[PDB]
């Protein structure tokens, strides 16, 4: 249920 | 050097809604 | 936690969140010491008894959250890890004795309204503050019972007399621990709970007005069940290897 986070993070 | 003071709290001088709790208790 | 309250904003800026990258999930919390190191329960990482042995690719660092699932857009800080340092004589055999990590940042995080280190006790703070009767506060986006929050939660919680602790449990309770909780009697509950694991137990001094980090969230069985008590790392205790990996490691 975690909002997905941005790309650059992975 | 600034370590535990809050931006929003201690260093505005406000408190927060139970920190007195605490305090309250070091007798 | 359980029996707590939703947590205001910038009310613990040194929250942190251990947050896995596949499958993206809350994993433990942890406190923001200075802006390259985060602290953690060992146990958040490690753990051989659950399958459980996390690298620093496996992790990412959220800061300056308060919500539990939203990317927070504009205020929360998301870290790589350079590196994690588990206590050497960490026992993740019996008792979990020595559950204490650090983890140095791939770069240091700006400090905000939001981002903001806790400060590591010093021997007398430890003193004066670390007694039975005297509280401290507990935060974290842990369950709510033996649910899930939306936002950070925190709980205040009073130190319990050491025999007490032991009187509580089978497991074998060594120096670097303390539990904390009310007595049954004494009616006022709370605690933390499963998913709070790696958060800090932090006390202000009424000396400087400070915030300093006196426990980590580490172990109990169940979740406020009357008679049982938390159990947290007890970092004063085991500050030595802090200063030590450090200045050693950077
Ligand atoms: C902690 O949050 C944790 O590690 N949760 C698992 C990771 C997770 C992330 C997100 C959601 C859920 C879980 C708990 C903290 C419990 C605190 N409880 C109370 N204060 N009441 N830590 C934890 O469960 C530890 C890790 C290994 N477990 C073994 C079984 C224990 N229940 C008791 C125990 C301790 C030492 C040795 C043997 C047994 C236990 O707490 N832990
Ligand atoms: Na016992
Ligand atoms: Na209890």
């Amino acid at each position: 249920d975690f909002e997905e986070i941005p790309e650059e993070y992975l | 050097a600034d370590c535990g003071l809050r931006p929003l709290f201690e260093k505005k001088s406000l408190e927060d809604k139970t920190e007195r709790e605490l305090l309250e208790s070091y007798i | 936690i359980v029996e707590g309250s939703d947590a205001e904003i910038g009310m613990s800026p040194w929250q942190v969140m251990l947050f896995r990258k596949s499958p993206q999930e809350l994993l433990c919390g942890a406190s923001l010491i200075s802006d390259r190191w985060v602290l953690t329960a060992a146990h958040c990482l490690l753990y051989p008894p659950w399958d459980k042995n996390f690298t620093e690719n496996d992790l990412l660092v959220r800061i300056g959250k308060h919500s539990r699932t939203r990317y927070e857009r504009n205020i929360e800080k998301i870290s790589m890890l350079e590196k994690i340092y588990i206590h050497p004589r960490y026992n993740w055999r019996e008792n979990l004795d020595r559950d204490i990590a650090l983890m140095k940042l791939k770069k240091p995080v700006a400090f905000s309204d939001y981002i903001h280190p806790v400060c590591l006790p010093d021997r007398e703070t430890a003193a004066s503050l670390l007694q039975a009767g005297y509280k401290g506060r507990v935060t974290g986006w842990g369950n709510l019972k033996e649910g899930q929050p939306s936002v950070l939660q925190v709980v205040n919680l009073p130190i319990v007399e050491r025999p007490v602790c032991k009187d509580s449990t089978r497991i074998r309770i060594t120096d670097n621990m303390f539990c904390a909780g009310y007595k049954p009697d004494e009616g006022k509950r709370g605690d933390a709970c499963e998913g709070d694991s790696g958060g800090p137990f932090v006390m202000k001094s009424p000396f400087n007005n400070r915030w300093y980090q006196m426990g980590i969230v580490s172990w109990g069985e169940g979740c406020d069940r009357d008679g049982k008590y938390g159990f947290y790392t007890h970092v004063f205790r085991l500050k030595k290897w802090i200063q030590k990996v450090i200045d050693q490691f950077g």
